C-alpha cells in the first residue's frame, strides 16, 4: 500500500546502497577508463579532460564516505539527483568542442549510453523525474550533435532506448514489490503457525496423558498420520500390572440435587469438583471421567509408583476432608463411599469419536462393587490391598451385611506474463530497429542485397510465430485446439527456454547485419551510422532477465563482439581504442548487469517456494487441531464456549437413549496376552456405531459418550434455529429410525461373527435435560437429569433385542405412526410405578 | 530406542494360523514340526485312548439298530467288567485288564464293528491301538515317534510354537475346532502370515459330536464358506490341506461307503483331465480326490477379486517326505506372501 511499502525500501535500503556502491565503483572505472584513453594515447594538446574526472573520484570516494552519514534519510536519491547532475555537466560541457575538421556519432553516443543506463538500472529515482531528466538530456544532448535524413535516426535511437529503459524500470521495482509481499507473508504465517500449534497442543493435553501424546508429539508411526485423514483399525491399549483404583461416590443422590437452577449444582458440583482436581494435581493422580454422581481415579498405570496405594487411600482420606471441609462449608446433609483395590488393568482408548483414554479389568469392577457394598466416612479396601500395605492406618472388618476385605479410618507480474512483454515488446522495438536500417535510404529508395529482405522475411515471420503463439498460449481463448500446446510445450522444457531465447535475441544482430556485406564507405556516414546501429541493437539482450549469466552474457558477448573486431581489421585509422574500449565498457557492464538482474528473478522464485510450503504446513495444522475440537466438545458449546469461560444451559424436551451389549461378559475369556483381541472386536463395531452418525440426514444425532459396554448418543440440540421445516418431534422419530438401523447393524455384525450372537437391549425417552461443562483444562460435555435417570433404570433392566418405550413415548410414537404393546408398569426408584411399553410385537 | 530393530524382527517372523474342523489333525502337524525341526503323559492319555475307545465300541455294540451281538458271548464277564468301568476316571490298568480288551479283540463284533464304527461316534486310529496294547502290555520299551503321532488328545486354547527352519522363523498356533471354542477363532486374526486348512478325507459319512446329525463334510463346507466371504480374511491366502488320505484310499478298497449315494454331485460326475497322478492309482481314488478338490475350489471360485487367493495341495499326516516337500513349497509361497506388499 503506502507505510508498509515505504517500509520496505526502508530495509531494502542497504542493498540498493550496496549495489550503488558499486555503481559508484562503476563511475570510477568510468573516470579511470577516460584517464587512459587521454593518458597514454592521445589529445596532449588539451589536459582541461582530466581535472572534472578527477572531482568527479573524490565524489566517489568522498560519497563511499558520505555513504555512512546519518543526515541521510531523506538525502540518498537526492544524493542520486546530486550524482547524475554532476555526470549532466560533465558530459554537456565537455561534448561541445567539435566541428573543426573528428568525433563521430559514435563517441559522443556512446556517452548518451552508459550514462542513460547507469541512469536507468540504479540511480533508484522515480517515475516522472527518471523520465523527463532522460527525456530532456537526450533533446538538448541531441542538438549539442547538431551545431531530416539521418538525425530522424538519432531520435529513433533515443525514444527506441527510452522504451526499452522503462521497461528495465517497470519491471525492477515489481519485483521489488512481489519480492517483499511473499517474504512477508511468510513471516506472518509461520508465527501463526506455532501459536496455532500451541492450541492443538493444549487440546491434545486436555483429554489424554502425555504418554500416547508424545507419541503422537513425532510421527513416529505414520499409521497416525494416515489416521487423522481395511484389515483392522489401530488403537492404543496395553495391560499393565500392580495399579490400584479408587471410586468415590455420593450416597442418596436422588432428592438432592432437587432444585438447582443448573448452575448451582454446577456450583457447588463443580466446586467440590474444583478441590477434587486440587487434591488430584497436589497428590500426584491418575483422574479419569465422571459417571453422573460418582468421581474416580486410579494409581500410576503410566508411571507405576513405589508407595502407589498409600498415596491412592491418604488420596481418598484427602477427599474425606473434601467431604467434611467442603460440605461444612456449605452445610449440606451428604456423604460419599469409597472402593479401593490393587489389582491389574489393560488401560487405553477404545473407538474413534468422542473417545477417551479409559481403563479394563474386573478388578475395577471389584472395585465398582466395593462401592456398591461401601459404607460411610471410612475407605472400602480388599484383601489384595491389605495384603502388603504396611499396616500404619486402623484396619478393621468390612463385613457383610448378609469377599475378605478390610476397612481404613486413618493414622500481475507473472513470469510468462512478463515474457509477453519482454518478447512483444522486443519485437516491436525489432520493428522499428530494421525499419530503421532500411528507411535510412531517404537518399536512396532500396536496400541493394536480397538477402536483407530474406532475413527481414525469416527474422520477421519467426518473430511473429512466437507471438501468436505465446499470445494465444495465455489469453485462453479455447476456441478451435489447444493440444497443440500441450504438445508443443510438451518439448519446450527449461532447456528450449535458454535455446529459443538466444534464437529471438540472436537474430536482430544478423538482421542490422541486412547491410555487412559489401561496401559501406563510399560515404563514411554510413559506416559511423551503422557502427552506431549496431552497437545501439546490440544493448537489447538483457530483456529475457530470466535466463542465466555466463550464458546469456557470453552469447551477447560473442554475437556482439564478432564482426565488431574482426570488420575493423580489414581495408578508419585510429578509431580503435575508442571504439573497442567504449565496447569493453558495453561488454563488462551487460555481464555484471544482467548477472544481477538474474540473481534477483532467482532470490524471487526462491521466496514464493518457501512461503507456499509454510502455508500449506498451516493448512494441515489447522484441519487437524480444528477437527479435534470438532471431536471432543459439541459444537454450539464451542459457539457459546470458544470466545469464554462458563457454560450452563437448560433443556426442556430432548431425546435419549441408551444401548446395552448383553452377553460382553460370557465372550470375554482371558486366557491370552491380555485378550485384547477381543477388545480389538468391541473398538471395530463401536467403530462401525461411529460410521453410523456420519450420515447427512443422521448428522442430527449427538453421541455423548462411551460407558463401559453401553452406548449412549441423545438429540433435541442440534435445532438450535426456529428453522420453517422442522417438526417438533422428528428428531424423536428418525432417532427411533436409527435404533431399528443400528439393531440391524449388530444384526449384519453378527453375520460376519461366526457360529455366535451378541444380544442387546436399548431404551428411550424424552424430557427436560441439562447441558453442562465440567472440567478444568481436563474437560468432558456432559448432561443431567431426571429423565437420564429414567431411560437409564429402563434399559438396565430392559429385555434383550427389543426396544424400550415410555408411557408418554408412548403417547407421542403412536401418532408418528407405531405400533406398541402393553408390557407391564415395572417399578422405578423415584416414581414408584411407571408404566411400560415395548416396540417388538 | 530399539524399537524399530524388535519392530523389523516382528516383522520378519512367520506366523501360522491353523484352522480347520474338529479332530483333524493340525495338532499332528504340530507334532510333525516338533518331530522335523526342533515326558510321562503319554502311557496315560494313549492308555485312555485305549479305554474310552473299547467301552465305546462294546458300549455302543447294544446301541445299533442292526442287532450288532456278540460272535463269542462266552466272555460276558469281560463285557459286564467293560460295563463296570464304564464310567469311572480313574483305572490302574492291571495285565488281567488287558486280558479283558484282549479277549475282547479276538471276537469278530469288535471288528466288524470297527469296520462299521462309523456308524456313530468313535476314534479313528485304534487298529494301531489294539495291536500295541497287545504288544505293550508293559512299557519298558519306550513308546515311538509314530506312538506319539497317534496319540489322540483333545485340542483347545491357544498352543504357540517358535521353531526355526534354515532363518526361517515360526510361531504359529494350533487351535481348536470344537463348535463352543469357536468363539475363540477371531482371537488370532490379527494380520497373520498365512492361513493353512485341513478337513479329514473320509468324513463323508461321519458326524459331528454336537449335533451328531448332518456330515462332516459339509460342516467343512460351511466353514469355509464362512471364512471365505468375510470382511476381516480378504487379505490372505489361503493353503488347503486334505489330510487323512490312506483312511480314504483303504475305504476306497472297502468300496462299501460312497459319496455319490449321500451328494449326487458325485453321481454323474467325471475325472478332471488336469490331472497329476500316483504310482499304481485305481482311478476311482483319483476321480475321489479331484472330486472334493473340486468341491472346495467351486467354492473357491465365487469369489477372491483377485486378493485372497486358494491353493489346493495334499498330505496325509504319516509321511515325512509329505511335509517337507509341501511344506518347503509352503515356505515359497509364504515367502512371496511374506513380502507382498
Ligand atoms: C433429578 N435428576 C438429576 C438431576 C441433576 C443431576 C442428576 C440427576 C440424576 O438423576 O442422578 C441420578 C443419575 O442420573 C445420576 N447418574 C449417576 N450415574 C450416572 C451415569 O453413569 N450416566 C448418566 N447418564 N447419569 C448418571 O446419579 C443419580 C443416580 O445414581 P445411581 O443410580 O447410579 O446410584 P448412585 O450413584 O449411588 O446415586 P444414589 O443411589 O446415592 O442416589
Ligand atoms: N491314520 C491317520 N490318522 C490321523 C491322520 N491325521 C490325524 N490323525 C489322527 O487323528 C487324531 C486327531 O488328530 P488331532 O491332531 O488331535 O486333530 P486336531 O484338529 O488337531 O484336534 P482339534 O483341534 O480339531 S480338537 C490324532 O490322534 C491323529 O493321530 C492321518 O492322516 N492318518
Ligand atoms: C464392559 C466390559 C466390562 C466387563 C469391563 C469393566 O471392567 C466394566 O466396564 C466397568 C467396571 C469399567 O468399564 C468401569 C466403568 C463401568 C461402566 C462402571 C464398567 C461396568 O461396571 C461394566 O459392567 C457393566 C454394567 O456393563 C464392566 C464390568 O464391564
Ligand atoms: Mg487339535
Ligand atoms: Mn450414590
Ligand atoms: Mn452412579
Amino acid at each position: 500500500s503506502v507505510n508498509l511499502e515505504e517500509a520496505c525500501m526502508e530495509r531494502c535500503f542497504p542493498q540498493t546502497q550496496r549495489r550503488f556502491r558499486y555503481a559508484l565503483f562503476y563511475i570510477g572505472f568510468a573516470c579511470l577508463l577516460w584517464s587512459i584513453y587521454f593518458g597514454v594515447h592521445m589529445k596532449s594538446k588539451l589536459i582541461v579532460m582530466v581535472a572534472p574526472a578527477l572531482c568527479f573520484l573524490v565524489v566517489c570516494v568522498g560519497f563511499f564516505l558520505f555513504t555512512f552519514t546519518k543526515l541521510y534519510a531523506r538525502h540518498y536519491v537526492w544524493t542520486s539527483l546530486v550524482l547524475t547532475l554532476l555526470v549532466f555537466a560533465l558530459t554537456l560541457a565537455a561534448q561541445f568542442q567539435v566541428l573543426t575538421p573528428c568525433l563521430s556519432q559514435v563517441g559522443s553516443f556512446s556517452m548518451c549510453i552508459e550514462v542513460l543506463f547507469l541512469l536507468y538500472t540504479v540511480m533508484h529515482l522515480p517515475l516522472y523525474l527518471s523520465l523527463i531528466l532522460g527525456v530532456a538530456y537526450s533533446v538538448l544532448f541531441e542538438t549539442f550533435g547538431y551545431h531530416h535524413w539521418e538525425l530522424l535516426s538519432r531520435a529513433l535511437l533515443h525514444l527506441c532506448i527510452h522504451a526499452i529503459g522503462i521497461h528495465l524500470f517497470i519491471m525492477s521495482q515489481v519485483r521489488s514489490r512481489s519480492t517483499f509481499l511473499k517474504v512477508g507473508q511468510s513471516i506472518m504465517h509461520g508465527k501463526d503457525l506455532e501459536v496455532e500449534k500451541a492450541l492443538k497442543e493444549r487440546m491434545i493435553h486436555s483429554v489424554m496423558p502425555r504418554i500416547i501424546a508424545d507419541d503422537l508429539m513425532k510421527q513416529g508411526d505414520e499409521e497416525s498420520e494416515n489416521s487423522v485423514k481395511i484389515a483392522f483399525r489401530p488403537f492404543k491399549m496395553q495391560q499393565i500390572e500392580e495399579v490400584s483404583i479408587l471410586f468415590a461416590d455420593i450416597v442418596g443422590f436422588t432428592k438432592m440435587s432437587a432444585n438447582k437452577s443448573a448452575h448451582a449444582l454446577v456450583g457447588l458440583l463443580n466446586d467440590l469438583f474444583g478441590r477434587f482436581d486440587r487434591l488430584c494435581e497436589e497428590t500426584k493422580c491418575e483422574k479419569i471421567s465422571t459417571l453422573g454422581d460418582c468421581y474416580y481415579c486410579v494409581a500410576g498405570c503410566p508411571e507405576p509408583r513405589a508407595d502407589h496405594a498409600y498415596c491412592c487411600i491418604e488420596m481418598g482420606l484427602g477427599m474425606i476432608r473434601a467431604i467434611e471441609q467442603f460440605c461444612q462449608e456449605k452445610k449440606e446433609m451428604v456423604n460419599m463411599r469409597v472402593g479401593v483395590h490393587t489389582g491389574t488393568v489393560l488401560c487405553g482408548i477404545l473407538g474413534m469419536r468422542r473417545f477417551k483414554f479409559d481403563v479394563w479389568s474386573n478388578d475395577v469392577n471389584l472395585a465398582n462393587l466395593m462401592e456398591q457394598l461401601g459404607v460411610a466416612g471410612k475407605v472400602h479396601i480388599s484383601e489384595a490391598t491389605a495384603k502388603y500395605l504396611d499396616d500404619r492406618y486402623e484396619m478393621e472388618d468390612g463385613k457383610v451385611t448378609e469377599l475378605k476385605t478390610y476397612l481404613i479410618a486413618g493414622q500481475f507480474a507473472s513470469a510468462t506474463f512478463s515474457s509477453l512483454l519482454d518478447v512483444l515488446l522486443s519485437t516491436t522495438v525489432f520493428l522499428i530497429l530494421s525499419i530503421t536500417c532500411f528507411l535510412r535510404y531517404g537518399a536512396a529508395s532500396t536496400p541493394p542485397p536480397p538477402a536483407a529482405l530474406a532475413v527481414f522475411g525469416a527474422a520477421l515471420l519467426l518473430e511473429i510465430l512466437s507471438l501468436v503463439v505465446s499470445v494465444r498460449m495465455v489469453f485462453f481463448l479455447e476456441d478451435v485446439m489447444t493440444c497443440t500446446k500441450r504438445l508443443l510445450e510438451w518439448i519446450a522444457g527449461w532447456l528450449p527456454r535458454h535455446f529459443i531465447g538466444a534464437i529471438l535475441v540472436s537474430l536482430p544482430a544478423l538482421a542490422v547485419y541486412s547491410h555487412v556485406t559489401s561496401e559501406f564507405e563510399t560515404n563514411i556516414h554510413s559506416t559511423m551510422f551503422t557502427g552506431s546501429a549496431v552497437l545501439t541493437a546490440v544493448v537489447q539482450y538483457c530483456n529475457f532477465c530470466q535466463l542465466s549469466s555466463w550464458m546469456r552474457s557470453s552469447l551477447a558477448t560473442v554475437v556482439g563482439a564478432g564482426p565488431l573486431l574482426l570488420l575493423l581489421y580489414v581495408s578508419a585509422s585510429l578509431i580503435g581504442q575508442e571504439v573497442i574500449l567504449v565496447f569493453f565498457l558495453l561488454l563488462l557492464l551487460v555481464w555484471f548487469l544482467n548477472r544481477e538482474f538474474e540473481v534477483s528473478y532467482r532470490l524471487h522464485y526462491h521466496g514464493d517456494v518457501e512461503a507456499d510450503l509454510h502455508r500449506t504446513k498451516i493448512q494441515s495444522m489447522r484441519d487437524q487441531a480444528d477437527w479435534l475440537l470438532r471431536n471432543i466438545i459439541p459444537y454450539h458449546v464451542a459457539e457459546q464456549l470458544k470466545v469464554s469461560q462458563t457454560y450452563s444451559k437448560n433443556h426442556d424436551s430432548g431425546g435419549v437413549i441408551f444401548a446395552s451389549i448383553v452377553n460382553f461378559s460370557e465372550f470375554y475369556e482371558e486366557n491370552y496376552e491380555g485378550g485384547k483381541e477381543c477388545y480389538r472386536v468391541l473398538n471395530e463395531l463401536i467403530g462401525d456405531f461411529d460410521e453410523l452418525l456420519s450420515k447427512p440426514d443422521y448428522s442430527s444425532i449427538e453421541k455423548i459418550k462411551t460407558i463401559g459396554a453401553t452406548y449412549m448418543a441423545a438429540s433435541g440440540l442440534n435445532a438450535t434455529q426456529c428453522r420453517d421445516g422442522s417438526h417438533p418431534q422428528e428428531h424423536l422419530q428418525i432417532l427411533f429410525e436409527f435404533a431399528k438401523e443400528m439393531m440391524r447393524v449388530v444384526d449384519d455384525f453378527n453375520n460376519n461373527m461366526l457360529w455366535f450372537n451378541f444380544k442387546l437391549r436399548v431404551g428411550f425417552n424424552h424430557g427436560p435435560l441439562t447441558a453442562g461443562v465440567i472440567g478444568t483444562t481436563k474437560l468432558l460435555y456432559d448432561i443431567w437429569g431426571d429423565t437420564v435417570n429414567i431411560a437409564s433404570r429402563m434399559d438396565t433392566t430392559g429385555v434383550e433385542c427389543r426396544i424400550q418405550v415410555s408411557e408418554e413415548s408412548y403417547r407421542v410414537l403412536s401418532k408418528m405412526g407405531y405400533e406398541f404393546d402393553y408390557r407391564g408398569t415395572v417399578n422405578v426408584k423415584g416414581k414408584g410405578q411407571m408404566k411400560t411399553y415395548l416396540y417388538p410385537k | 530406542k530399539q524399537l524399530q530393530k524388535d519392530k523389523q524382527v516382528y516383522r520378519a517372523t512367520h506366523r501360522l494360523l491353523l484352522l480347520g474342523a474338529g479332530e483333524s489333525g493340525k495338532s499332528t502337524i504340530v507334532k510333525q514340526m516338533r518331530i522335523l525341526h526342533v515326558k510321562a503323559t503319554k502311557v496315560q492319555d494313549i492308555k485312555n485312548n485305549l479305554k474310552e475307545a473299547i467301552e465305546t465300541i462294546v458300549a455302543a455294540m447294544s446301541n445299533l439298530v442292526p442287532p450288532v451281538e456278540l460272535a463269542n458271548p462266552e466272555n460276558q464277564f469281560r463285557v459286564d467288567y467293560i460295563l463296570s468301568v464304564m464310567n469311572v476316571p480313574d483305572f490302574d490298568f492291571p495285565p488281567e485288564f488287558y486280558e479283558h480288551a484282549k479277549a475282547l479283540w479276538e471276537d469278530e463284533g469288535v471288528r466288524a464293528c470297527y469296520e462299521r464304527s462309523n456308524e456313530y461316534q468313535l476314534i479313528d486310529c485304534a487298529q494301531y491301538f489294539l495291536d500295541k496294547i497287545d504288544v505293550i502290555k508293559q512299557d519298558d520299551y519306550v513308546p515311538s515317534d509314530q506312538d506319539l503321532l497317534r496319540c489322540r488328545v483333545l485340542t483347545s486354547g491357544i498352543f504357540e510354537t517358535k521353531f526355526q527352519v534354515d532363518k526361517v522363523n515360526f510361531h504359529m498356533f494350533d487351535v481348536g475346532g470344537q463348535r463352543d471354542e469357536r468363539r475363540k477363532w477371531i482371537q488370532c486374526f490379527n494380520d497373520v502370515t498365512a492361513i493353512i486348512f485341513v478337513v479329514a478325507s473320509s468324513s463323508y459319512n461321519m458326524v459331528i459330536r454336537e449335533d451328531n446329525q448332518t456330515n462332516r463334510l459339509q460342516e467343512a463346507l460351511n466353514l469355509f464358506k464362512s471364512i471365505w466371504n468375510n470382511r476381516w480374511l480378504r487379505t490372505i491366502s489361503v493353503i488347503l490341506f486334505l489330510n487323512k488320505q490312506d483312511l480314504l484310499a483303504e475305504k476306497v478298497l472297502a468300496g462299501k461307503s460312497k459319496i455319490e449315494d449321500y451328494f449326487p454331485e458325485f453321481a454323474r460326475y467325471t475325472t478332471p483331465e488336469d490331472a497329476t497322478p500316483e504310482p499304481g492309482e485305481d482311478p476311482r481314488v483319483t476321480r475321489a480326490k479331484y472330486f472334493i478338490r473340486d468341491e472346495f475350489l467351486r467354492i473357491s471360485t465365487a469369489s477372491g477379486d483377485g486378493r485372497h487367493y486358494c491353493y489346493p495341495h495334499f498330505t496325509c499326516a504319516v509321511d515325512t517326505e509329505n511335509i517337507r516337500r509341501v511344506f518347503n513349497d509352503c515356505r515359497d509361497i509364504i515367502q512371496r506372501m511374506h513380502l507382498r506388499q
